[PDB]
């Protein structure tokens, strides 16, 4: 709302930077527990009962549903 | 308006820690206890109700396990190993 | 010193002087108006003379309080409790300042 | 687009029949809603009663039934003609009904 | 850039900080300042057209549909149903200007709007708002000192009321009552001078009664050196006119006495009943005779009375008025020089007020009667009776006369004046620019913005009068610079001269100082807000 | 305050003189009561009920400190810690019923106005621990530790 | 930028504002709508209106009065509210001229709209209108003629004024009869301005010509059971006492005894007190007793036993009217009979009007109070007749108060506009155009008067303008046939006060409406 | 109903013209009493003609003036057709009443109702020196049961109030007395209480209340009164049980709950002067009557009749009987129409032929 007159939300300043860093930290913390010989695998359930037990980061980030585009950037990375 | 902004999509649950291990182990224990009594020469038979309307009255462990539906993925893994034992050697499905 | 807002002056207040050069202030917690002596007080009379005497006694009680205040030598009167129009006019006739409902603080 | 001072004049004159026919039903609906909402929303060893048992087995000494009310039934039961208790339920209800 | 924050934790767990944070809205940084500046600019631009003699009125409608046509800035802002917080701040600024001064309630809003408009550009050039506020404060101090320098004193003597009449006329020029311009100025000046403590003390407006009755003409408004009452004589057969009346002001109803304490009078025999009825009759006769004994020709009560007392008053030739309000009782006592007596026992001749004429007034084919008490000896209370063709112009005349009374009160408090028409604003802007030219660069922009904001008032006056704002203001400023004369303003009335001293456009110095101050601190307060936290629910 | 009847109190006035003298007599009687209380050397008065305005006036006239305790538990604890007996009427206290404290004063701690009943001897029936902190929850936890 | 047309929203939900062009448009539309509605009910050939209330009772009203039409309509336009309040104040000040002032204000505002369209600042229009109002007021004042010195001429002027006032109403069918009735009723007031001293009684049935002004007075009250129904040479005492379970006013008094015999004694004492009060009243030597309040069974029985007629429950207006018509004094104490004046009249009896019975006072002493019996075929007819008679009585009372009169039929407006034009062609600038528009509205008033009759309004108005140009200052609209003629001969007279008030109120309302350049409405409740 | 005014009033019409015609019918009923349908028909026909007149290009002001001229001419023509009539001619009055009743349901019962109406009007007015008839002097009482043939012309008064003295009816040579005070325990307008602080005081209280009631009853009886009518009282009990018992023991009929609005009619009919205090209750304020009997209407109710009074008043009462309520109301309306017709004969005593003859003569 204002004189900009765009049908959408706008974020500026430290807010958007904090949001991007929060998304990156969330993506990192998703797979941070599966690093090194003392890492552990993860179950992934595909909403229909299909189970995918894996430790590979690429598989985990591919199977996950991601909405924030910075998180998408990390998944594509 | 202003649908909320968040990293992962909605209805995307995530558990972690000792709770996950405890849940998996209890699910396996429940699977074992389902057919614990169907082992040995003095085993008692069980009646399974097929969703299609049939009746499966059997003593085999794999036949009992494959006729039930579970939500916990650990129970799914246990049913899968039961099927694997049934296919590989033909018996020992409840022992495993 | 102290300053506070004017508190709902009654009729006849504007006739009082609004400046004194060495006033004596009678800080009071007293209801200076005609009212029942007590909420549980009942007057029982059977003669018109006693009726008139009771009315005059109420008026004399109020006027005795006012006369004591006036003869105290004070020129400014402040009371926590309400000060009625009768008392306000009485003080106006004596070139006295009155103000009721003054807050505790 | 001007002339906001319409002065509708005899326009509504030719529609009083239909307007009043609709208004009668509208008023009836408003009255029914008010009566419905009158109750709702508004607020939506002596200690052991030794006499309870004696009242219990002296009450059984009389068996008819409570009237089952029809939206306008609730309206016209209280609109005409004393203390009245009305029970609201849809089929613990049976116990208090027996009470 | 709003709706608070939305993180939901780095681990996906719920992150609830503030209650109902999902619907609360917040605005931060320069965006909030820009929004506030835009809102204040909108309010100021709306109020701009109601400035000067050629200013136009606003027709306000309240919740109930009642219609108010007015030019007063404070009244207009009060009637508005605004939701923006900055708009409420400007409304409070107008109310403060009205309370302290009573005139200039529209100039403050325009000045604040101009100040914030200039602050918008200053912020866009990359200056901290605190620096802008400091520069505004310094420029305001300079302008106030300059106003003190160029101020002129007037005489506030009763013998010569010409400057007071000129000031009242200048105040009333913008209002609709300018059809009776000098008449209203004269009556306002006389009203203020009558009820006033001479030693520059307060002027109590409770001694000025303003009443308006429809009908007649606006020119029929007159000053009554007495009290006019909405009541009339109690008995229809009482005479309608009393001359040389000896008023008897009373607060006791003409009824048998009744103790305040709850009581019971026991009647136990027929003799008791006879004594009771004889006592009632004797009490009535005694109160009437006590009233008569003082020689009073008229009695004014407050709590009414009953039929026996009314007929006894009529029989003894004593006109009487009942149910007179307490303020009216006090005003009558003050004007007539009489005391207020609480009971007939204390009434005496020395406590009787004197009035030259007490009359009952008719108002055409309306049956409405009003009593007028006038021709008092040394009346220290006055009333103003306003007539008109409709109640709306009556209310507008009421507030215009109130503005005139406030202006004369300010003149009584301090007699220093400055010449209006934008001359004072132009001189202040020139002084501010001269001070800025001799100052470090950083606050020079703030000072020059303050001067430009001061320049809006002559621009508004010229635009409202149909002249070109920039050209006329530039010519007047150049003339002021050329010949040292801070009395050159904007010829709104097209009288052919720019010298406001000759045109007698006079306004109080205190009014201008209060305008500049209140605008400066209000703009400073607005500029210092960098964050808004609104519920955003938009409830019914 | 002057004690009242328990069934129902009605001031029956039959003559003007009684009406004039009633309030003056009541004020004089309660003045006598308060002066009798003060003549025993008492200088601090603690009450569990309300305080009459005129009683407060006459206690101020005689330089008597007034403290009001709403909860009966606080009254009992104060009686234990001072050595006084909770009297049921306005009678002046006898020598054995008069409590003694080393110092009683009004003081402010932080932003809280408190009344302190302070002893000098390292003894008594009741002792109080004053807890300070930057958070209410922290003080509650410290109180649990103290318990 | 404006409040509404800004990126930020500054208003509550439901509040709005209208800037210069929109506010002027709305105000002009509302004022012109009011003027067009109230007009066509103007002049001798004006029609009536039907006011059909939409409420539960659904009151039906037929009226020609502009004020009653304007007050009984749901108005949302604020300028229309201003005009309605103008009409109400016009009615309050004088009886007649509501339609005239409303139409004049509407025409002035229409001319103002045209001038604004001509790119003229409203302040210039206001200044020009002030000058034109001054000129027109001076011209009308100079045109006024006074006839208060001559009694016969003053009575003729009163007759002419009453006829002119009634010419536009439903009473114009019997204009002579109602004119004489109203003139006699006003003259019976003997200079008193209290129109409440004249009572209008509406009785259904009978023709409108059956209405009459009673030679005495009429009361719609009853008489006691055992009291005479006819008294000759009555001596009337008017009172405002209780005489109904009369209680001693000591509110704290009560009866407290130990036996019922004492209670019976106290009851007998109360009855004896009432009897003594009745005896004191009778000591005045009266035949008819009138009390403002109710009279209970015992006092009325006592009155009947004494052969004295007692009329009860005659309200404040009733007792005032009887005091005015008979000369008695309203008394509340009866201890000094010699100090109370008793009303006198030749005869009191009961008359049979319609199906109702009324008390008739005949041969009254003073008679400074009148009762008018209105007979009609419908309730609407009676109400409209009462309103028209009220207007006529108000105008006649105003003329009695101030005897200065002007000529109607558009003559006054024609001379006003002639003076305005003479001023306008003597002034430079657009103020001349504003004054010309003022004159055009003044012309439009009799133009509408002529249009209501279907006459050639343009030609008649041109003839009137020419005639006033040569110097014929008495020419007007002769409505009998559709020509122009001398209103001094035709006797179309009208009060100077009414015309002055119409002019000044219309100018004032037009000025206050024209000053508005912004309409701001709060959120409706 | 057949009355035009009643039909118009009963049905809401919602149109201003229709409401004005309703008011016109009401005014015609007020001024004349009958012809309420004819006037509405005339107005409708006149406006129907005005439609074609307006469609011809005629202004609706020449129409009004021409209609006024036609009305004046028609009034003159009708006055020409008039025939003088004297109230002493009973035949003309009977014919007028019969013509009025011809159009109603009681037309069959005309030989009973038309003489009834003529007698009712003649008995309440002076036959000479009279200019109007106050129809409020002719009381109409509607009692269900029977037929229209059972209508009566009681020359006294009938009261629907029942006799509280259950056991005494049909008092002959009655001396009726009307009182407006209450026969109960003493009570003053000023509020009163009796304080008892002794059992002897209790005994004295009830004994003295009984004695006071007995004294009141004895004072009433000493005047020779045998029929007592008591005005309705709401403030305090008008007739106590003890007072009723004493009055019954004195052999006096007691009629209570008399409405305040009927006091004037009762006093005019009988001759009783109301009494509001026992001090003024004397024999000369009693209304002598030949008989005062309460009769039953074949199980349809009870009516108290006082028939035959010394110095009778100028009031009559008509009792209307019928099978059901509707025919009773219509009979009452028809009788009112006949009475109004005779009243129209009383003032402006001129008679014209009916049958549409005046209308066709006016047309020609
Ligand atoms: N006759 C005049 N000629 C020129 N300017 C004037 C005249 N009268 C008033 N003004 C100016 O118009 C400005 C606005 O005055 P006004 O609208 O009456 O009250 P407010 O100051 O509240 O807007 C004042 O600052 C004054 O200088
Ligand atoms: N007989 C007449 N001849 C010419 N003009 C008339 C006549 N009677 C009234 N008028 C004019 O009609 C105008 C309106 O009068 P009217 O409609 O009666 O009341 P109002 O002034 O309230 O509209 C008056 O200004 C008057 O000049
Ligand atoms: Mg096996
Ligand atoms: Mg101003
Ligand atoms: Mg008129
Ligand atoms: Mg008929």
């Amino acid at each position: 709302e204002g004189p900009l007159s765009v049908f959408g939300d706008r974020s500026t300043g430290e807010t958007i930077r904090s949001q991007n860093v929060m998304a990156a930290a969330s993506i990192a913390n998703i797979v941070k527990s599966s690093l090194g010989p003392v890492g552990l695998d993860k179950m992934l359930v595909d909403d229909i009962g299909d189970v995918t037990i894996t430790n590979d980061g690429a598989t985990i980030l591919k199977l996950l549903e991601v909405e924030h585009p910075a998180a998408k950037v990390l998944c594509e990375l | 308006g202003h649908r909320p902004v968040l990293v992962l999509s909605q209805n995307t649950k995530r558990e972690s820690g000792r709770k996950v291990q405890s849940g998996n182990i209890n699910a396996a224990k429940t699977i074992a206890d389902i057919i614990r009594t169907c082992l040995g020469p003095k085993s008692m038979m069980k009646m399974l109700l097929d969703p299609m309307g049939g009746i499966v009255m059997t003593n085999d462990g794999n036949a009992i396990l494959r006729e039930i539906q579970v939500q916990h993925p650990a129970a799914k893994s246990m049913i899968e190993i039961s099927r694997t034992q049934d296919e590989e050697v033909g018996d020992g499905t409840t022992s495993v | 010193g102290v300053a506070f807002k004017k508190t709902f002056s009654y009729a006849g207040f504007e006739m009082q002087p609004k400046k004194y050069h060495n006033p004596k202030i009678a800080l009071l917690n007293v209801e200076l108006e005609l009212k029942a002596e007590k909420d549980n007080a009942e007057i029982r009379v059977h003669t018109v003379e006693d009726y008139q005497a009771i009315v005059d006694a109420e008026w004399n009680i109020l006027y005795d309080k006012l006369e004591k205040i006036h003869h105290s030598g004070a020129k400014v009167v402040l009371s926590k409790l309400p000060i009625g129009d009768v008392a306000t006019q009485y003080f106006a006739d004596r070139d006295m300042f009155c103000a009721g409902r003054v807050p505790e603080e | 687009l001007a002339g906001e001072g319409i002065s509708v004049n005899t326009g509504p004159k030719g529609v009083i029949n239909d307007w009043r026919r609709f208004k009668q039903l509208e008023t009836e609906q408003r009255e029914e809603q008010c009566r419905e909402m009158e109750r709702l929303i508004k607020k939506l060893f002596l200690q052991q009663y030794r006499k309870q048992r004696m009242e219990e087995m002296r009450q059984q000494l009389h068996f008819k039934q409570v009237f089952e009310i029809s939206g306008e039934g609730f309206l016209d039961m209280i609109d005409k003609e004393i203390v009245i208790m009305v029970h609201i339920y849809e089929d613990g209800t049976e116990a208090m009904n027996g009470c | 850039a709003s709706m608070g924050t939305l993180a939901f934790d780095e681990y996906g767990r719920p992150f609830l900080i503030i209650k109902d944070q999902d619907r609360k809205s917040r605005l931060m940084g320069l965006e909030a300042l820009k929004s506030h500046i835009m809102a204040a600019k909108a309010v100021a631009n709306t109020m701009r057209t109601s400035l000067g003699p050629n200013g136009l009125d606003k027709m306000m409608v309240d919740k109930d549909g009642d219609v108010t046509v007015t030019n007063d800035g404070a009244t207009i802002l009060s009637m508005m149903d605004v939701d923006h917080q900055i708009a409420k701040l400007m409304v409070e600024l107008s109310k403060s200007q009205d309370d302290e001064i009573g005139d200039g309630t529209t100039g403050v809003v325009v000045l604040a709007g101009a100040l914030l408009e200039e602050a918008e550009q200053l912020l866009d050039r990359g200056i901290h708002p605190i620096r802008i506020a400091d520069g505004y404060e310094q420029a305001a101090r300079v302008a106030i000192e300059h106003l003190d320098k160029i101020s002129d004193s007037v005489l506030v003597d009763i013998k010569d009321t010409e400057p007071l009449i000129q000031t009242a006329k200048t105040t009333l020029g913008s209002k609709v009552v300018n059809s009776c311009h000098r008449q209203m100025a004269e009556i306002a000046v006389n009203a203020v001078l009558t009820v006033a403590d001479m030693e520059r003390r307060d002027v109590d407006f409770e001694l000025i009664k303003v009443e308006g009755k429809v009908g007649g003409r606006l020119e029929d408004t007159k000053l009554i050196k007495g009290v006019i009452v909405d009541k009339d004589f109690s008995h229809p057969q009482m005479p309608k006119k009393v001359e040389d009346a000896k008023i008897a002001i009373l607060t006791c109803p003409f009824e048998p006495p009744k103790p305040k304490t709850k009581h019971k009078l026991d009647v136990t025999s027929v003799e008791d009943y006879k004594a009771l009825q004889k006592y009632e009759k004797e009490k009535f006769e005694e109160m009437i005779q006590q009233i008569k004994e003082t020689g009073a020709n008229l009695a004014i009560c407050q709590w009414g009375f009953d039929d026996e007392a009314n007929h006894l008053l009529l029989q003894n030739n004593l006109p009487a008025v009942r149910w007179v309000g307490g303020p009216e009782i006090e005003l009558i006592a003050i004007a007539t020089g009489g005391r207020i007596v609480p009971r007939f026992s204390e009434l005496t001749a020395e406590k009787l007020g004197f009035a030259g004429l007490v009359q009952e007034i008719s108002f055409g084919t309306t049956k409405d009667k009003m009593l007028v008490i006038e021709q008092c000896k040394n009346s220290r209370a006055v009333t103003i009776f306003i007539r008109g063709g409709n109640k709306m112009i009556i209310e507008e005349a009421k507030r215009s006369l109130h503005d005139a009374l406030c202006v004369i009160r300010n003149l009584i408090r301090d007699n220093r004046v400055v010449y209006g028409g934008g001359a004072a604003e132009i001189s202040c802007a020139l002084a501010v620019s001269q001070e800025a030219d001799k100052c470090p660069t950083l606050e020079q922009y703030a000072m020059r913005a303050f001067a430009d904001a001061l320049e809006v008032i002559p621009m508004a006056l010229s635009e409202n009068s149909g002249m070109n704002p920039i050209q006329t203001m530039t010519e007047v400023r150049a003339r002021q610079v050329k010949e040292m004369n801070p009395a050159l303003g904007i010829d709104c009335l097209h009288k052919g001269t720019n010298d406001m001293k000759q045109q007698h456009v006079i306004e109080t110095l205190i009014g201008k100082k209060q305008q500049i101050s209140l605008a400066t601190q209000m703009v400073r307060m607005i500029l210092k807000i960098d964050d808004i936290r609104k519920p955003g629910e938009s409830e019914e | 305050d002057g004690m009242i009847t328990e069934t129902k109190g009605t001031v029956l006035i039959k003559t003007a003189e009684e009406l004039m003298n009633f309030s003056k007599g009541e004020e004089n009687l309660m003045d006598a009561q308060v002066k009798a209380i003060a003549d025993t050397g008492a200088n601090v008065v603690v009450t569990g009920g309300k305080v009459a305005d005129m009683a407060l006036h006459y206690a101020n006239k005689y330089n008597i400190m007034l403290v009001r305790l709403n909860s009966k538990w606080d009254l009992r604890r104060l009686c234990k810690t001072v050595g006084a007996t909770a009297l049921p009427r306005l009678t002046p206290p006898v020598l054995e019923e008069m409590g003694h404290c080393d110092s009683v004063y009004l003081s402010e701690v932080g932003d809280t106005q408190v009344v302190v009943f302070k002893h000098e001897k390292e003894d008594g029936a009741i002792s109080t621990i004053v807890l300070r902190g930057s958070t209410d929850n922290l003080m509650d936890d410290i109180e649990r530790a103290v318990d | 930028a404006s409040l509404s047309l800004a990126p930020v929203n500054i208003f509550k939900a439901g509040a709005d504002e209208e800037r210069a062009e929109t506010a002027r448009l709305t105000s002009f539309i509302g004022a012109i709508a009011i003027g067009d509605l109230v007009k066509s009910t103007l002049g001798p050939k004006g029609m009536d209106k039907i006011l059909l209330s939409s409420g539960r009772d659904a009151s039906l009203m037929v009226t020609n009065d502009g004020a009653t039409i304007l007050k009984n309509i749901g108005v949302d336009n604020p300028a229309a509210k201003v005009l309605v309040d103008m009409s109400r104040v016009q009615d309050d000040e004088v009886g007649d001229g509501t339609t005239s002032v409303t139409v004049l204000a509407a025409e002035l505002l229409r001319e103002a709209e045209s001038l604004i369209a001509k790119k003229i600042h409203p302040q210039t229009i206001i200044a020009g209108w002030r000058e034109a109002t001054k000129a027109a007021r001076e011209a009308l004042l100079s045109s006024a003629v006074d006839h208060g010195s001559d009694e016969v001429k003053f009575r003729q002027d009163l007759m002419n004024i009453a006829g002119t006032t009634l010419s536009s109403k439903l009473l114009t069918h019997h204009k002579d009869h109602f004119t004489k009735l109203a003139v006699e009723a006003v003259l019976r007031l003997k200079g008193s301005g209290n129109l409440e001293a004249i009572h209008i009684i509406k009785k259904l049935g009978g023709s409108l010509a059956d209405s009459y002004l009673d030679e005495g007075f009429l009361l719609d009250k009853k008489i006691g059971v055992n009291q005479p129904k006819r008294i000759e040479n009555a001596k009337i005492l008017i009172a405002n006492t209780g005489m109904d379970t009369d209680k001693i006013k000591i509110f704290g008094s009560r009866v407290r005894v130990d036996s019922t015999a004492k209670v019976a004694e106290i009851e007998h004492a109360e009855k004896e007190k009432m009897k003594e009060k009745v005896e004191r009243i009778l000591k005045h030597g009266i035949n008819c007793f009138i009390n403002r309040q109710l009279i209970y069974n015992y006092p009325e029985q006592l009155f009947g036993a004494a052969g004295v007629m007692a009329i009860e429950h005659a309200d404040f207006a009733g007792v005032e009217r009887l005091a005015l018509v008979t000369g008695g004094e309203i008394a509340s104490t009866f201890d000094h009979p010699e100090l109370v004046k008793l009303g006198s009249c030749k005869l009191i009896e009961e008359v049979m009007i319609g199906e109702d019975k009324l008390i008739h006072f005949s041969g009254v002493a003073l008679g400074e109070a009148c009762t008018i019996v209105l007979r009609g075929a419908t309730q609407q007819i009676l109400d409209e007749a009462e309103r028209s008679l009220h207007d006529a009585l108000c105008v006649l009372a105003q003329t009695v108060k101030d005897s200065r009169t002007v000529y109607g039929g558009g003559c006054s407006e024609m001379l006003m506009a002639h003076a305005v034009t003479q001023l306008a062609n003597r002034t430079p600038g657009k103020e001349a155009v504003a004054m010309e528009s003022y004159a055009k509205a003044l012309r439009m008033l009799p133009t509408i008067i002529a249009d209501n009759a279907g006459y050639d309004s343009a030609d008649l108005v041109a003839q009137l303008r020419a005639a006033h140009s040569e110097g014929n200052t008495t020419a007007g609209l002769d409505m009998r046939e559709g020509t122009i003629g001398d209103m001094a001969i035709l006797g179309i007279t009208e009060s100077f006060q009414v015309k002055r008030q119409v002019l000044l109120s219309a100018a004032e309302a037009a000025e206050v409406i024209l000053r508005v350049d912004n309409i701001i409405k709060a959120a409706p409740r | 109903t057949n009355d035009g005014a009643t039909i118009l009033k009963q049905m809401q019409v919602l149109h201003p013209a229709a409401r004005m015609l309703v008011e016109l019918s009401k005014a015609q009923d007020i001024e004349a009493g009958d012809g309420t349908t004819s006037v509405v028909i005339i107005a409708g026909s006149l406006l129907d003609s005005c439609t074609k007149l307006l469609q011809k290009g005629i202004h609706p002001t020449i129409i009004s003036e021409s209609f006024q001229k036609a009305l004046e001419k028609g009034i003159e023509i009708l006055t020409d057709m008039s025939r003088p009539v004297e109230l002493s001619d009973r035949e003309t009055l009977l014919n007028s009443a019969t013509t009025s009743l011809n159009s109603k349901v009681v037309s069959q019962y005309s030989s009973l109702l038309s003489p009834m109406s003529v007698n009712a009007v003649m008995k309440v007015i002076d036959p000479a020196t009279a200019t109007s008839v106050d129809l409020r002097d002719i009381k109409i009482v509607k009692k269900l049961g029977g037929t229209i043939d059972d209508c009566e012309l009681v020359e006294g008064l009938v009261l629907t109030q029942k006799v509280s003295n259950s056991g005494i009816t049909r008092v002959e040579k009655a001396k009726i007395g009307l009182i407006q005070f209450c026969l109960s325990a003493p009570k003053t307008d000023m509020d009163n209480q009796i304080v008892v602080s002794d059992y002897a005081q209790m005994d004295r209280v009830l004994r003295e209340e009984r004695a006071y009631i007995l004294n009141l009853v004895k004072q009433i009886k000493k005047t020779g009164c045998n029929v007592l009518l008591i005005q309705k009282s709401i403030l305090r009990d008008a007739l106590s049980d003890l007072a009723l018992h004493f009055l019954n023991k004195m052999k006096i009929m007691v009629i209570k709950d008399i409405e305040r609005e009927d006091i004037e009619f009762i006093c005019k009919t009988i001759g009783t002067k109301p009494v509001a205090h026992i001090d003024q209750f004397t024999a000369d304020m009693l209304g002598s009557a030949e008989l005062a009997e309460e009769v039953n209407l074949n199980g349809s109710g009870k009516l108290l009749k006082i028939t035959g009074c010394a110095s009778p008043g100028k009031t009559v009462t008509i009792v209307v009987r019928g099978s059901n309520k509707l025919v009773i109301e219509e009979a009452e309306r028809s009788i009112h129409d006949a009475l109004c017709v005779i009243r129209c004969l009383v003032k402006k005593r001129a008679l014209i032929a009916g049958g549409g003859a005046p209308e066709i003569e006016l047309a020609l």
